[PDB]
RNA sequence: GAAGACAUUGUCAGGUGGGGAGUUUGGCUGGGGCGGCACAUCUGUUAAACGAUAACGCAGAUGUCCUAAGGGGGGCUCAUGGAGAACAGAAAUCUCCAGUAGAACAAAAGGGUAAAAGCCCCCUUGAUUUUGAUUUUCAGUGUGAAUACAAACCAUGAAAGUGUGGCCUAUCGAUCCUUUAGUCCCUCGGAAUUUGAGGCUAGAGGUGCCAGAAAAGUUACCACAGGGAUAACUGGCUUGUGGCAGUCAAGCGUUCAUAGCGACAUUGCUUUUUGAUUCUUCGAUGUCGGCUCUUCCUAUCAUACCGAAGCAGAAUUCGGUAA
RNA sequence: GUGAUUUCUGCCCAGUGCUCUGAAUGUCAAAGUGAAGAAAUUCAACCAAGCGCGGGUAAACGGCGGGAGUAACUAUGACU
RNA sequence: GCCCUGAAAAUGGAUGGCGCUCAAGCGUGUUACCUAUACUCUACCGUCAGGGUUGAUAUGAUGCCCUGACGAGUAGGCAGG
RNA sequence: AGAACUGGCGAUGCGGGAUGAACCGAACGUAGAGUUAAGGUGCCGGAAUACACGCUCAUCAGACACCACAAAAGGUGUUAG
RNA sequence: GUCGAAUUUGGGUAUAGGGGCGAAAGACUAAUCGAACCAUCUAGUAGCUGGUUCCUGCCGAAGUUUCCCUCAGGAUAGCAGAAGCUCGUAUCAGUUUUAUGAGGUAAAGCGAAUGAUUAGAGGUUCCGGGGUCGAAAUGACCUUGACCUAUUCUCAAACUUU
RNA sequence: CACGGACCAAGGAGUCUAACGUCUAUGCGAGUGUUUGGGUGUAAAACCCAUACGCGUAAUGAAAGUGAACGUAGGUUGGGG
């Protein structure tokens, strides 16, 4: 697939509330912080003896990943988030 | 394996029944813009006959 | 038999495994030859 | 007897390999008849012996994993001897011959610490890798391929294809190869854009400058596999080529 | 006498560690096991003119592709045939005539479509925001996909209108965890500021065994609970195949269709065998052959009596009664 | 491990083991060091054995298949 | 159309048996007759439904009385004993 | 082996098919009388060795559907056309 | 079978259960051994077998839908009982008629698609693909790819007008 | 020709508790519940009782928080009496 780096759509900001015009990105996840809950909580889980207390997920089968495009208003800087179906390639139209 | 075998008959033993119509059915599925103002018809109305 | 020894068991008598064990095996692996830098007969 | 010959992949390239080779070293002299199947084929033989010939004719060329089951036909009795049906399931390893592949990290590190993001480059009895970036090789073997599987990254379908806009040889060969610093052009990218991409890659003397390559795209593609989400993302580059298109 | 602040010892940390410990080692299924996925789905047919309807029934398909192949508008007509034109022919480009779709519409099959839904050209982002109602599978739950509006904001067109992705029917995913977007909103509970963390509303990372455990073998030393729901010997049903009987008998038997044998195909039998189910026995019906001994059948090898032959006698052949 | 005596015990160190008195940074934990910050923390360098590289070892586990060419025609339990 | 051949299997045996031949067989027709827990009428038991009776008689209506219909049953439910 | 509709057995006795879970008749409180169903009426066995028109003689006749085996091919045997 | 010894044997003593001891059979360890015996946790758990105790009356099924590491089991909907409640002959009904819709099965017609057509007179268009090798500069082979004009054959049988 | 049963006597299997759902009877009723405890007693009974507490009278949101009359507590259609 292919997407065109800028695309006029509605912008729910509170100061334009109309079809601003935005610039796109991908979405990349962030870094996966260490003083999360659920990462304290499995941590002080998995100190002692008993081993591997939490499963650990095997049998993969997806091939692709949904894309999601980031979508930022020109003039009030708001950020919205659309998402497209899976497909194996993906790039912006500079 | 899907026999349907005896379904008619446990079917019709407590009867197959029509589902009860009313008089004002529910204006849940109707146009809005239409309901919108149905309201305010309904209320102009009992004013009117109220006071009559 | 299998319970006796590492070499035992099998519907033939073999080793089936490599027979020189290594230096840091523990107490009850260490049934062979037990740091061979050489094996073999060299020449006669 | 009848063997089973399966790959659980697309494009049987090393399926279509062991067809062509069939006829080269004749081993269909006892075959009764040749059945299609899903996403392979099934030999079928009047004898066991046949089959164990065709698995060891086969496990001489094909990186395979095979067993053996049984259904009894029929027990004949005042002797205790029953006769047999037999069927043997010949797999092959689904990597093909030209295919991007993240191999596992222990099992990296094991063939020599090679880097994790490779080629494949031959198939034979046993599968061989490639670094593209360094001149460097590995061998797997199908008994410890079988033990932890994996299958490639990216087929030999998804392959787009470049010009070579220059080739700097300035690198380190080993036999048949040569490294390089290689600046290639998406040819759906030039005549639009003026960007280009820099690779070491491994074809350093078997392509000129002009000339049209064939090779993988990370940079736009979208994968889904743990052993790429584990990888380093600033060392994984942008373009990895494997193969020159000659025109003729 | 040697060694000497090194060994030793104590606590953490990495490697090694079936020597040992605890576990697990999917499902469907003309037995189990391979193979396949009939495990989540789509089209035609099974399917018997509403709907519903099964099989490891059959013929295929899906896990993708597209910033246009989405949206709007304007021009135009397609496959193919014929007639003509330097090189030019089967088959390059141009012109006319006929042309109900015999073309094309990303991809399976089915439906649909001609001033289009096809082919070119122009402009665009309705592939957007808010959440409701409805249809399909259905418990009238979820997921997926669609349908018709409402309140915004837009696109396109002169306009009516159309547009909430793909002409329609498939193209996908919960809790826990992580992460992003938003009011920059709530909380950190003695009171504050700033980091940090936790919430709310919408998405993403994934379970394809697709309503979603984290999982290798062997046992011929084996064990338990059960099962004729299910294989094992016996039987019951079945005749594809095994045997025999008749039916037309091409020809062969020295031109001698039958003294005998042999074609195509054809009707049918017996359980004395190969197979097919799984009906009876899984809180046991002792499992091959031989020895021994009795009885029955005829589909007659010999003996008895007949008949017919390229039956001179002799020897044979075939048939009839006959156990 | 093999199993008196006699007579032999061929060729393979690629694989898997074992080993090394070989290179030295490629990976590399805790502690320690440095940098940013108000600090919790985060990042970076260094980095022991081990792994990886290189060598040895088969009376260690084990393994001991094929194809082409050598002129008139043949391909040798030969030579390439 | 009927009959015969074609039509062969193993303990002795099966229109159910004896037996039957202008049938006691086969095809067809006409009557008479036999009998189920079924149909009709009657009696009784029970269940259900409808109605009458606190004139006041044993203050009780839990009863008493009139009428009609119905009664199979595993797993199971309920009720009266 | 797998489905579609209905009826039934399972859960169901009774008369008949000799006997049989499924077929025919008919569904069941306890008795009496009458009449019938499906099936029968030589004897076992309750009931016509009834009546009427024909066919068949079988050196393994044939006799109540499901149903308890039967074809192709022949017989100037007999009858009718 | 062996019988002067790797002999047989008494008494003492040592080794104790995931342990011992074994000239090795998973053998022996008090008639117990592919993990002894005793007591307790313990009335271990069992979707699996067996049993489940009085009478009569009334009503009375299901073996099917959906989901489940689900197929000797659950949940769920259905069938069924009981309790009733609001009412009083409404609204209805495994049925027919009248009016009006939907269907594409039986029947009816029907002629063509290439493999199996017994393929002839053959066409020779030489159209490449795929795979291996290829300091790919040049390119080799394993190959497969087209019959060609009319048109065979009694229905193989695709499909629809009704 | 599936499993258990040679016979007889006695024993022998849906119980109790904690928290609940539907239904029913009772008491009080915007309240209700005495029995943890105290008083008292003819003494594990019966009788009497203060404060609290439980449930109910008010919901909603993750939370900070906010918190139920336009009106003879509304209009229409049925509705027993
Ligand atoms: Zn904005």
């Amino acid at each position: 697939v292919n997407v065109p780096k800028t695309r006029k759509t509605y912008c729910k900001g509170k100061t334009c509330r109309k079809h601003t015009q935005h610039k796109v990105t991908q979405y990349k996840a962030g870094k996966a912080s260490l003083f999360a809950q659920g990462k304290r909580r499995y941590d002080r889980k998995q100190s002692g003896f008993g081993g591997q207390t939490k499963p650990v997920f095997h049998k993969k089968a997806k091939t692709t990943k949904k894309v999601v495009l980031r979508l930022e208003c020109v003039k009030c800087k708001t950020r919205a988030q659309l998402t497209l179906k899976r497909c194996k390639h993906f790039e912006l139209g500079g | 394996n899907h026999t349907a075998h005896n379904q008619t008959r446990k079917a019709h033993r407590n009867g197959i029944k029509k589902p009860k119509t009313y008089k004002y059915p529910s204006l849940k599925g109707v146009d809005p813009k239409f309901r919108r103002n149905h309201k305010h018809a309904l209320h102009g109305t009992a004013k009117a006959l109220a006071a009559a | 038999n299998p319970v006796d020894h590492p070499h035992g068991g099998g519907n033939h008598q073999h080793i089936g495994k490599a027979s020189t064990i290594s230096r840091g095996a523990v107490s009850g692996q260490k049934a062979g030859l037990i740091a061979a830098r050489r094996t073999g007969l060299l020449r006669g | 007897a009848t063997v089973q010959i399966r790959q659980k992949v697309p494009h049987k390239r090393t399926f279509l390999f062991l067809e062509q080779l069939i006829l080269k070293h004749n081993a269909h002299v006892d075959t009764i008849s040749i059945s299609e199947a899903k996403d392979g084929l099934d030999f079928f033989y009047a004898q066991k012996n046949h089959a164990v010939k065709m698995i060891d004719f086969l496990n001489a060329v094909v990186p395979i994993k095979h067993k053996k089951s049984e259904e009894l036909i029929s027990q004949d009795t005042h002797t205790g001897a029953s006769t047999y049906k037999f069927s043997y399931s010949v797999e092959i390893v689904p990597i093909c011959k030209d295919d991007l592949v993240v191999l596992p990290k222990k099992l990296a590190k094991s063939m020599g610490n090679i880097s994790q993001f490779v080629l494949c480059s031959k198939i034979s009895n046993t599968v061989q890798f490639m670094d593209p970036t360094t001149l460097q090789t590995a061998d797997l073997s199908p008994s410890v391929y079988w033990r932890a599987p994996f299958n490639a990254l990216a087929d030999v379908t998804q392959l787009v294809e470049f010009i070579v806009l220059d080739v700097d040889s300035t690198g380190i060969s080993r036999g048949n190869r040569v490294l390089a610093d290689i600046t290639v052009a998406r040819t759906s990218d030039l005549g639009v854009n003026d960007q280009v991409y820099y690779v070491r890659s491994h074809l350093g003397g078997i392509c000129h400058a002009g000339d049209s390559v064939m090779g993988y795209f990370i940079a736009n593609s979208n994968y889904n596999s743990d052993l790429f989400d584990g990888l380093n993302i600033d060392y994984v580059p942008d373009v990895v080529l494997v193969k020159k298109l000659y025109q003729r």
